[PDB]
């Protein structure tokens, strides 16, 4: 694939680096248990001049 | 300045044997580099536009392997000059000289 032909000749032919398959998945966040005050902001009832 | 006539001439007397040292590079370091490695890094997100680019990784790496035969080629060239290989001599008697 490297060499982008089917016959290949006498040679080193120093290929790509080898990798590893990460397998597996994780996902780290805070302790965050509260929801957000969403009605305080956006259900108030006045609103201030611009 | 130098003491010219037209009937004179400056004969040695003496002679001093000299010793110098010459120093000169033969090769440098080979080197090899992993385009996709390089630019994109463990990432399938990337290393997927560089399909596009890949002739250019190709180019890259064919320079850097014909640099690193021309290196093996000076360095065999320099100091192979001549193939059968001999073997010191035990006995010096070289007559005075010391080849320590
Ligand atoms: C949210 O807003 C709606 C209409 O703006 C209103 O009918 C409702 O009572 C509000 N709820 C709270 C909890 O403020
Ligand atoms: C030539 O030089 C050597 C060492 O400098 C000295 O021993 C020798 O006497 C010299 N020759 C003459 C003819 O003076």
């Amino acid at each position: 694939c490297t060499l982008k032909s089917f016959t290949v000749e006498k040679g080193i032919y120093q290929t790509s680096n080898f990798r590893v398959q990460p397998t597996e998945s994780i996902v780290r966040f805070p302790n965050i248990t509260n929801l957000c005050p969403f009605g305080e902001v956006f259900n108030a009832t006045t609103f201030a001049s611009v | 300045s130098v003491a010219y006539s037209n009937n004179s001439i400056a004969i040695p007397t003496n002679f001093t044997i000299s010793v110098t040292t010459e120093i000169l590079p033969v090769s440098m370091t080979k080197t090899s580099v992993d385009c996709t490695m390089y630019i994109c890094g463990d990432s399938t997100e990337c290393s997927n536009l560089l399909l596009q680019y890949g002739s250019f990784c190709t180019q890259l790496n064919r320079a850097l392997t014909g640099i690193a035969v021309e290196q093996d080629k000076n360095t065999q060239e320099v100091f192979a000059q001549v193939k059968q290989i001999y073997k010191t001599p035990q006995i010096k008697d070289f007559g005075g000289f010391n080849f320590s």
